[PDB]
This record gives structure tokens, C-alpha cells and sequence, in this order.
């Protein structure tokens, strides 16, 4: 009752902003769209070019 | 980059600078020194959270239940959907890969960008007083002390007081 | 003598994937699929009904194991593998569509 | 923008510049004037009216009606056809939010681009005999009058008739 | 392209290229001379393989039948299957059109920039032993034989050696 959520599965709540998800493809209420990946980094930043 | 400055002109970059993001080094008769421009440093992140505040936001269209867990429903409306869930999620996927990575191109394409801006920037700043060596860094005729560098970073310089002296230079 | 442009770089870079690169190393990136799950139901401020052994649609028929929410009332609902619809034996028609029914039902 | 013309080392617009979308602004002992180009503007609205053509047409694809709106279908195939539509919904606004995003990124980096080719057409044109003001102008060392500004924006001007003049006003 | 060099101030490009992409043609005393530079050709090359890379792979998802050929389904149950597969057909016809659009678009104003890339580079080996042509042509003032320029397309091309001369023909 502590936490608060809006978007349930079987195996529990989903708290995140994050745009996708790869909990359950069948998860219900207001939900981040299923993704198959694993992963998908986005770049907050240059390209990292050290000294060799 | 598209832009030719970070990995491309300026061999690397300084492991050291953490004031901000792009910044300006110089040698004179008086020490080396490093300082960052606080200018395009938040030209950029001010893009990058941008990129971020529109990309993590939710939507409101919630979803509800359809098929059954504990208690299977039908096999031919089970199978169409699984069928249409399987071909969304396939959809979803692919627009998150392509997303991801259009978004990361774009924004080292664009980084790359607000350090040519900065470069170039100078170079309008030191007009005819300076020679572009090769490696981003100029090379300044007259005599620029400590307090003459400060004048470069703060868009102050003068350049028709030192054009006399570095013209002659030549 | 010079002044000289650049800017900065880390020894722990994090690598991401482009349209044109495979891996490029960048300096800062973030995740945008979340893993994170909360092994609960989070139920702040929903009047909720954790049925446990009775099911959904005995709360229409009313065995044993359903007295207690004969008149239940909630805006969410939760069902669980142990209920049972039934005591005496037998099968709704249309049970899936009553089920879908009876949860957006309040 | 990526290249830094448009709200980079250019100050702000022309409000007047009713004949065009770019153009030159001369000054000289004749007076002041302002003139556009339709080289660098055509070449802009030819794309942008590109990305509309591209975008403005309709699909061939024929839907059909699936459900009932005076008479609600069974209760589960109804509620299959609604997830399955919203579903779509959300793809396609999404599909088209991204759509205009990247499309305007890209509209105004384009004008960025056609700036910067135009204020480096005028440069190669204009070799030694002027200098880069800072603010997007060229300072030219030697007189020019009106029909020396009208043979700079006709790509008519020749630097080695204006060579020696200029140069020792070094 | 954005940068404004391929099919820009570079009238056009050179048939009877066939080394690489991008190169130098040079005109001195010793008789014309043209070859390819192999840095900028393999970079422009190993990002448009990277594209291919990866578009040119399969999902592993395996997708079922959901109706029949021969012995057509109920009526009703297929026309919902049509309406979501044509629905689904859509989006994907639709992303794949805007996928190859945005790629190409990229892609050519990456070979833009390549060539910006090299024109910028030599621009800076040759600091002031060369003026800019316009066409994207060195002209160069002190005499550079055919191992000069053998120099120069090897980067070891020193101007301080050259620089009295070049300097003096201003
Ligand atoms: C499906 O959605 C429509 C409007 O979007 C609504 O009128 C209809 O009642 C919905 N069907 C069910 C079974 O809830």
C-alpha cells in the first residue's frame, strides 16, 4: 500500500519514466511499450577520444 | 564526426579538463594554462537534455486485460492474439533501435558541431595576429600574457591594438 | 606563443550504437529499457480487492470461499491462481467476456 | 544550429528582406543597401517543397468497417478489436511525433548549411582583398561602389583587379 | 549536399578516378599528375558499410499461420485478421520508406563532409605558402615539384622550408 504505481504484471509493479520495458510483453495499465531488447543505450554525451 | 574536430583535427581530448565540456589551453611566456568555455559546454547539454526531457515522458493510454493467465481462453482468438501482440512487439523494437541510434548519431554529429563553432569562433576573434597551426591550436605573433589569453576567452581581445606588432611578425 | 581548442574525455568510456558504428564509445549515455521491477503490487491510493481462493465470477454466484465479497467494491482487482468460480461444479458461457466485464467493473 | 550561421556569429535577421530569404547588405561612400540571392534561396525552397511533395500524398490502402457503432459486437472480439486499435493508434502518433521532430531538426540545419555556403561563396570570391568582420561581414580593404557590390553578387568579381589596392592597405 | 562541397564549389568530380574516392590533380611544371588519398576514401567507406551492417540481418522471431489458403477461415474472425495484417503492412511499408529516405539523405551529406574533411586538411598544411582557388584548387606561389606534392599527399609536407618564397610572390 506504501508504493504507488500505475502499470502491473504478474510478477509486479513497473515504476520508470523510461519509454520501454523488457519485463512482460502482457503487462497492463498505463505501460511502456515492450521491447525485445535487452538494452538500448542512448548517448547523453561526445565521443570519448583518450590519450593512446 | 560530420564535423571533422572531435576525433578528426584535434587528435584528442584532455583527460583533465572537468569544468566543463569545451574549453581553451594556452602556452605563454607566463605558464601553461587550462580553463573551459562555460558558452558552448551549455549549448550542448542544454541540447542533450532536450534529446532526454522529450524522450522520457509517458504517455496516457492505458491498457487493459485481454487473454487469460490462470484460466486459457479460446485457442483461435488466442492464437490471433498472440499473433497481432507478437507483430507490435516487433514493430516496437525497431523503433526503439532505430531511434536509440539516430538520437546517439545526431548527437555526436552534433557535439562535433558546437566544437567547430568554438574553433572557429577564435579564428574570427584572432583575425590576421594568429595562424592556425593545424591541431585546433593557434599560434598567436604578439605577446599574449595571462591576462591577454583572458581577453580571448571572454570575446574582450582587441585584435587592432597586437595587429601592428604580429602583422610585421609575418 | 599559442593558445589551443579541445575538449574533454574520460579513461571509462561507456559504448553506445549509431546508424554508421557498431560500438562507438562515448563518454555519458543512459538506459532507455527498463528492468527495474518491483516484486509487489503498489496500490497507494486504490481501493483494492485481493480475491485469493475466490474467483472472480463466484462473486456473482457466491460458494463458500466468495462470501466475503458478495458486495465487494474497488478500483482495483486482483485475481489469484487459486481461485476457484465454483463449489458445486459447472462452467460459465461466455466466461472469458463476463471475466472482462466484471474487472472493469468497479 | 550544426553550423553556426543562423543565431551563431550572425547577430539576428532582416525583418525588410521581403525579396528573398537570404541577401547582402553593402555600406560604402555611396550609401546602403540591401539585395537577396536567388541562388541560395531557390536552392533552400526547392528542398523544403521536396520534403512536402514527399510527405503531402495519401496511401491506396482501402480500410474496411470491422465492428458496430449502433450495434456493439460480442463483448470479447469487441474488446480484441479495441486493443488492437488503440494499439495502432499509438504506433502511428508516435511514428508521426518523431516524424516532425527529426524533419524540423533537420528543415533548420538545412537553412544553416545554405547560410554558411553562401558566406563562404562570398570568402572564395572575395580572397585577400577583405578581411572576415566577425558578425558574418566582409571588410574590404580597397573602393568599392554599387556596381563593385553588384559584380560581387553576380559571382563576377575579379580579386586581382582589386589585387594590389587592397593589399598594401594591409 | 549540407556541406557544400560535393556538387557545391567542387564543380564536379573526376571520371577517370577509378583509385579511390576522393583525390588530389595537380598541374605543375613537371606536367599534370592526379592519384587518390586513401585515408578519407576508406573512412566514407567503412561507415557506409557500418549502414549496411546493420540493415543487411533477420530477425530470429518466427511468426505463425493465423489463417488458411485453401479452406478459407469464418468470416468475421477474418476480416479482424485482414484489417490488422493490411494495418500492420502499413507500418511497416511506411518505415521502411522513411528509413531508406533518411539514410541516403545521411549518407550523401557524409561524403560531403568527407570531402570537406580533405579540402580542410590540406587548407592547413599549407598555412600561407597557398591561396584558395574557389573551385577547390591550392594555388600554391613557391615551385612544387612532383615530390612536393608527393609531400603533401603523405602530410610531410613541411611550409616553414617553402615559406620565404611563397611568402615574397604574394
Ligand atoms: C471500444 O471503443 C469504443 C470507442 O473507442 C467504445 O465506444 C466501445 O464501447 C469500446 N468497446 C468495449 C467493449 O469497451
Amino acid at each position: 500500500a506504501n508504493c504507488e504505481g500505475d502499470c502491473y504484471h504478474s510478477g509486479g509493479t513497473i515504476i520508470s519514466n523510461l519509454p520501454f520495458q523488457n519485463i512482460d510483453s502482457r503487462a497492463v495499465g498505463k505501460c511502456p511499450r515492450y521491447v525485445k531488447q535487452r538494452s538500448l543505450l542512448l548517448a547523453t554525451g561526445m565521443k570519448n577520444v583518450p590519450e593512446i | 564526426g560530420l564535423f571533422g574536430a572531435i576525433a578528426g583535427f584535434i587528435e584528442n581530448g584532455w583527460e583533465g579538463l572537468i569544468d566543463g565540456w569545451y574549453g581553451f589551453r594556452h602556452q605563454n611566456a607566463q605558464g601553461e594554462g587550462t580553463a573551459a568555455d562555460y558558452k558552448s559546454t551549455q549549448s550542448a547539454i542544454d541540447q542533450i537534455t532536450g534529446k532526454l526531457n522529450r524522450l522520457i515522458e509517458k504517455t496516457n493510454q492505458q491498457f487493459e486485460l485481454i487473454d487469460n493467465e490462470f484460466n486459457e481462453v479460446e485457442k483461435q482468438i488466442g492464437n490471433v492474439i498472440n499473433w497481432t501482440r507478437d507483430s507490435i512487439t516487433e514493430v516496437w523494437s525497431y523503433n526503439a533501435e532505430l531511434l536509440v541510434a539516430m538520437e546517439n548519431q545526431h548527437t555526436i554529429d552534433l557535439a562535433d558541431s558546437e566544437m567547430d563553432k568554438l574553433y572557429e569562433r577564435v579564428k574570427r576573434q584572432l583575425r590576421e595576429n594568429a595562424e592556425e597551426d593545424g591541431t585546433g591550436c593557434f599560434e598567436i605573433f604578439h605577446k599574449c600574457d595571462d591576462d591577454c589569453m583572458a581577453s580571448i576567452r571572454n570575446n574582450t581581445y582587441d585584435h587592432s591594438k597586437y595587429r601592428e606588432e604580429a602583422m610585421q611578425n609575418r | 606563443d599559442k593558445i589551443c581548442l579541445g575538449h574533454h574525455a574520460v579513461s571509462n568510456g561507456t559504448k553506445v550504437n549509431t546508424l554508421t558504428e557498431r560500438g562507438v564509445e562515448v563518454v555519458n549515455a543512459t538506459e532507455t529499457v527498463e528492468r527495474t521491477n518491483i516484486p509487489r503490487i503498489c496500490s497507494k491510493g486504490k481501493r483494492t480487492v485481493d480475491l485469493g481462493q475466490c474467483g472472480l465470477l463466484g462473486t456473482i454466484t457466491g460458494p463458500p470461499q466468495c462470501d466475503q465479497f458478495l458486495e465487494f467494491s474497488a478500483d482495483l482487482i486482483i485475481e489469484r491462481r487459486e481461485g476457484s468460480d465454483v463449489c458445486y461444479p459447472g462452467k460459465f458461457v461466455n466466461e472469458e467476456a463476463l471475466r472482462q466485464i466484471l474487472r472493469e467493473s468497479g
